């Protein structure tokens, strides 16, 4: 029972750290957009002075 | 009472004691629990040689199974019987060494001994009357014939009255499995011969002879040479822990057996062993099983006991018999080849009668040699070990580890030096 | 039945205060309207008798944008309509304007307020302070603030969360002046000050949370996060609690060394946490690492004195001894001589909250350390090279001295810097 | 509570990494994603959930390679940080991944290498891979190995070196960094595999029947050789071999430690079930002057140890009848100062096979480990070609302009000529 109780537990504790990994999965996506809108942002002020 | 307490190290020796135990708990009628179902009142009168009694009737093995590494007893211990060996005695390493001897005998293994013979003197002092250690290892290993032998110094220099038998399985030239095997087998003999108050030598290529050979049966396995090596074991002590005609211990045997002290090597035998076609064909009789003992193909070694005059032999006949043909026999035998019998020593055969037969077979007989055909396992082990240190062939790792070549000098003189006389009483003349 | 009041005074100050008010709104489910949708809020929260939650927070600047922008944000039902303080000219950066001319104005009905919040405390642990160490107007009103409470109050804990400049990045010119007069001035009246430069912050978000253009709010997210995991232990149940008269009992062998620095961990991206074990072992060593303090100074270059660590979650004291014995047997730290125990340890069970829209997830573990060691010695030194390199030429002196200021304020605080640094240099000296 | 670390360095070492990693996780169970839908704790870790974290790491300049990993199908199964990628590519020079350009990618691996031994517990050793045709993998592995040499010390290391063919070669200057790396190496590596692309392309076009062979089938090929080596420390067998328990039996002194490797057997399907695939026929062709991935021909030289794994239901006694044949073949002939040379290892576990690919699955395996004085016509080759381009000091300008002394070449050239004399020496008899 003890055994059980203790592989339970650290089982659950997996799925639980199934998730600071694909949070940022998106948070990653996201930061990688965020620099791509930073360089267009760049682009478009170069257009627009030129 | 005058009881005996189990040693085992290495993978050899663990997986012998492993049939070993299994043997003897059927033949106890123990249940794999550990609970008594025996139908014989005598089943439990001496059962306490080979077992401890915990409350709740329930025997436990007093058996100590070490290793540098614990592959071997985590995959014995789910095997059957396996859950009988105390957890406590277990002890295990996490290195291993690599069937190096210098790693198993110099760095490892003496940090390590201290918990198992610990336990070790534990356990002997809780015995109520000590009468020696049994110790099952191979020399083919470097790990096992390093910590084995040390362990058998160090309970040497502490119990210097007691017996102590170790059966050793030496690498035979036919079947090799490591390269390395005339190092460590050179290392262990020469650690050996100075403590071991018996050995008894093993060849796994005899027992592939004699399997192929005596019971004629296509696939032979490990577990049916452990079974013999058991059989065989257990015979060495039948009338000890069951009645017989002859009470002859280890210590009567050892009397009966060494002449000079540093002649400690014997050969065993056992019999009867039939094929299952001629099983229902053998007439079971005291005359053919020990004539079918002393042929020299029904041993379990390479050396040929006819190359040689025997110092003394010792028979130990199992089951329900009377002495009369027996001696007769026994005198018969004796004049009959007194050629290959050293004429210095007349009435060079002892005789011992256990009254139980082995469980499922009527009668039985144990045979211990002497002899002076031993020397050619030595001579071939010696011829290796020179031919693969002339040119100081993987001399490296010893060197490496504190040891020097000036021991390895040392043992190859040694064990020349016991050749030499082991091999002079041959020739004496009287 | 327990109580602590939180000023913020400056822009700085209050982007941070608001910061930290989401998130404690959040860990204690207080809508933003502060009703409930559906006890352990008395810590930061009062009752009124019937429906909403008022703060325990008070709000000064004398540029009202920002107080502006919070009364007409979604938060303008929360915080009550009198405790925003906010003026009508700003300081311009000039520690002297908010210190001598039009701080004073301001002070008095910043003390009707704070003591009208203390008379509703029965069991009031102390005051945390937050400024931006940059800007004149809010060095200017903290340094007044300090000054009229160290002499209302007395013994009364004062903790401040100062945000000190970069060693080489810098938004204004003239801020190493009004930062080491406020330093000075606050160096005998705050018991616990805390380093949170940006510089570090910066390097921590484009290494670990792999953010390359920030912004203020994940800086002020993250100093939430910090003082969120300091102050748990008050309102959560652990198997180990620190109260905040517990800091300078452990962290502060002498007064005049009240100025340490503060990590966290796993400040890490949510991108590779789910996919390890988050162990406390790796978890307190990345805590310990250098290149994770979240302020831009090296502990290689001087002993620790002391650390005050946390953990929240479902660590084991177990563990954390092992831990804790591990980085004992690592040679890279070393402790000062006359310390063979450093270490104090909190534990908590609440794991960390986390904000939607953040950048942080949620873990079953973390840790806060407060560490205090000699190696702080540097920054000081470089903002007095800084300071003395525009003093060699009285520039910028004319700006301070038609506000009322002595010429001789200045020499005064240079001797104290100078006065500090060799304390710093003869308490790091073995015996 | 046994663990392995794997490095792979160079776009060949990735790409046979890759290879072993498909193998590995097909024949555990892991899914591409690393899903599960405790033998794997050898070659895995456990990360928590699902997936297993490789003990691999991958490192490269050239980010090509790398970034078609990272969008593979395995792009969930590698952490991103062990894989480092570098900016600019050696372009074939050794001098510019030793010296200029790997300083600085060296301390983020070495940083990477001890958070993932921090982890482990009972750490074997490590194995490395690296095409020794080019410059930035031969440099980051020499560099790596004199690094780990000094950091760890007495842990074991593994390299699987790809040498140039004797006459196939893709580059025109891959002698130099070939010799400059086995000189680095020669002091540094404990044991050197040899994995010329010729003798497996000869294997793939008689064996496999494959016209228009590419180099997927070398790495699995590869692949299946490294999980025959490494399945004994994650399967359960009658005779276990650790990866300690290697330069006992193949090493007789440290210099030499460079061995070839041969795999049988080797079939297509389609004609695969034909014929029984014995014990002894595929020993045969295991031993074969055919049969081996290195080009070098075992006839020209002695044989000096053998260490060969069987995987399947092998029985001892086929095997030690099998080594009896062997010994008595008069082709095969071995040193003199060596008695025995025939290290065996056994495995229950037979060989997985890998969907879509070339080799068919076989029942039973065997993989030899084999050292021989015969290695020396590569070296003597290598040294003749670089010789002859350094008589007139061809291609030395691009090394000298990378911070690379003048006399390092004669070093190596030293070293390499101290080599061969050793060999000579030892290949001679008493
Ligand atoms: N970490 C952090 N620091 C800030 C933030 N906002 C301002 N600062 C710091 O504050 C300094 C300037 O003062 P401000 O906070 O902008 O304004 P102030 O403190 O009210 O002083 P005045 O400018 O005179 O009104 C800058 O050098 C910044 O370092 C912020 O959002 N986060
Ligand atoms: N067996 C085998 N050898 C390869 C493979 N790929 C490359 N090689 C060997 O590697 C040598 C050239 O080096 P590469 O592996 O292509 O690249 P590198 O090792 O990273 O060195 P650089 O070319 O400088 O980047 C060639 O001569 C090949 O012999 C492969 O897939 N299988
Ligand atoms: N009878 C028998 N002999 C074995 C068995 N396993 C190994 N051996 C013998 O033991 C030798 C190797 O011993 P080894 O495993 O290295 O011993 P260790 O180093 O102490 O673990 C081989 O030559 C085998 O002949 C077994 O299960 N039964
Ligand atoms: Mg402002
Ligand atoms: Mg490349």
């Amino acid at each position: 029972h003890k055994a059980l109780k203790k592989k339970s537990d650290q089982k659950k504790l997996l799925d639980e750290i199934f998730e600071a990994n694909q949070n940022a999965i998106l948070v990653k996506q996201k930061r990688v957009q965020e620099e791509k809108v930073e360089e267009e942002k760049i682009v478009k002020y170069n257009l627009e002075k030129a | 009472m005058r009881e005996i307490v189990h040693i085992q190290g290495g993978q050899c020796g663990n997986q012998i004691g492993a049939k070993f135990w299994e043997v003897i708990s059927d033949e106890h009628g123990i249940d794999p629990t550990g609970t008594y179902h025996g139908d014989s009142d005598l089943q439990l009168e001496r059962i306490n040689v080979y077992y401890n009694e915990a409350t709740g009737g329930r025997y436990v093995p007093r058996a100590i199974l070490m290793d540098l590494e614990p592959g071997t007893m985590d995959s014995v211990r789910a095997g059957p019987f396996g859950q009988l060996f105390r957890p406590d005695n277990f002890v295990f390493g996490q290195t291993g060494a690599g069937n190096n001897w210098a790693k198993g005998h110099y760095t490892e293994g003496a940090e390590l001994i201290d918990s198992v013979l610990d336990v070790v003197r534990k356990e002997a002092e809780g015995c109520d009357c000590l009468q020696g250690f049994q110790i099952t290892h191979s020399l083919g290993g470097g790990t096992g014939s390093g910590m084995g032998t040390l362990l058998i110094s160090k309970v040497r220099e502490e119990y210097p009255d007691r017996i102590m038998e170790t059966f050793s399985v030496v690498p035979s030239p036919k079947v090799s499995d490591t390269v390395v095997e005339p190092y460590n087998a050179t290392l262990s003999v020469h650690q050996l011969v100075e403590n071991a108050d018996e050995c008894m030598v093993i060849d796994n290529e005899a027992l592939y002879d004699i399997c192929f050979r005596t019971l004629k049966l296509t696939t032979p396995t490990y577990g049916d040479l452990n079974h013999l090596v058991s059989a065989a074991m257990s015979g060495v002590t039948c009338c000890l822990r069951f009645p017989g005609q002859l009470n002859s211990d280890l210590r009567k045997l050892a009397v009966n057996l060494i002449p000079f002290p540093r002649l400690h090597f014997f050969m065993i035998g056992f019999a009867p062993l039939t094929s299952r076609g001629s099983q229902q064909y053998r007439a079971l009789t005291v005359p053919e099983l020990t004539q079918q003992m002393f042929d020299a193909k029904n041993m379990m070694c390479a050396a040929d006991p006819r190359h040689g005059r025997y110092l003394t032999a010792s028979a130990l006949f199992r089951g329900r018999m009377s002495t009369k043909e027996v001696d007769e026999q026994m005198l018969n035998v004796q004049n009959k080849n007194s050629s290959y019998f050293v004429e210095w020593i007349p009435n060079n055969i002892k005789s011992s009668i256990c009254d139980i037969p082995p469980k499922g077979l009527k009668m039985a007989v144990t045979f211990v040699g002497n002899s002076t055909a031993i020397q050619e396992m030595f001579k071939r082990v010696a011829e290796q070990f020179t031919a693969m240190f002339r040119r100081k062939a993987f001399l490296h790792w010893y060197t490496g580890e504190g040891m020097d070549e000036m021991e390895f000098t040392e043992a190859e003189s040694n064990m020349n030096d016991l050749v030499s006389e082991y091999q002079q009483y041959q020739d004496a003349t009287a | 039945m327990r109580e602590v009041i939180s000023i913020h005074v400056g822009q700085g100050g209050i982007q941070v205060g608001n910061a930290c008010w989401e998130l404690f709104c959040l860990e204690h489910g207080i809508q933003p309207d502060g009703q409930m949708p559906s006890d352990a809020f008395n810590t930061f929260f009062s009752e009124t008798g019937a429906g909403k939650h008022v703060p325990r927070a008070v709000f000064l600047d004398l540029e009202p944008t920002v107080i502006d922008e919070v009364r007409t944000g979604t938060y303008r039902q929360l915080f009550h309509p009198e405790q925003l303080i906010s003026g009508k000219e700003d300081a311009a950066n000039n520690f002297a304007r908010g210190h001598y001319t039009i701080g004073k104005e301001i002070v008095d009905l910043c003390l009707d307020r704070i003591r009208k919040l203390a008379d509703n405390c029965t069991g009031l642990q102390g005051f945390l302070v937050f400024n931006s160490v940059g800007g004149g107007t809010g060095s200017g009103l903290g340094s007044l603030l300090l000054e009229r409470l160290s002499v209302d109050y007395g013994k009364k804990s004062k903790l401040g969360f100062t945000i000190y400049p970069s060693p080489q990045v810098s938004t204004a010119v003239v801020e190493p002046y009004n930062s080491i007069l406020s330093t000075h001035s606050l160096l005998e009246h705050t018991d616990v000050a805390v380093m949170l430069d940006n510089e570090a912050i910066y390097d921590i978000c484009r290494r670990n949370l792999d953010i390359e253009r920030p912004t203020y709010t994940n800086l002020n997210r993250l100093i939430a996060q910090v003082i969120s995991s300091l102050t748990a232990s008050l309102r959560f149940d652990g198997a180990l609690n620190v109260d905040i008269t517990e800091f300078q009992t452990n962290l502060v062998p002498y007064p005049r060394i009240h100025f340490m620095l503060s990590s966290y961990a796993p400040i890490i991206s949510a991108e590779k946490a789910y996919h390890e074990q988050l162990s406390v072992a790796e978890i307190t060593n990345s805590a310990f690492e250098p290149a994770n303090m979240m302020a831009k100074c090296d502990p290689r270059h001087g002993k620790y004195m002391a650390c005050s660590m946390m953990y929240r979650g479902d660590v084991v004291p177990k563990d954390v001894n092992a831990s804790i014995a591990t980085i004992k047997t690592k040679r890279t730290i070393q402790f000062v001589d006359w310390c063979p125990t450093g270490f104090k340890v909190g534990i908590n069970y609440q794991p960390p909250t986390v904000v939607p829209g953040g950048d942080l997830a949620k873990v079953m573990r973390a840790v806060c350390m407060i560490s205090n060691s000699t190696a702080i010695a540097e920054v000081f030194s470089r903002l007095d090279h800084k300071f003395d390199l525009m003093y060699a030429k009285r520039a910028f002196v004319h700006w301070y001295v038609g506000e009322g200021m002595e010429e001789g304020e200045f020499s005064e605080a240079r001797e104290d810097l100078a006065a500090l640094e060799k304390d710093y240099e003869e308490v790091g000296i073995e015996t």
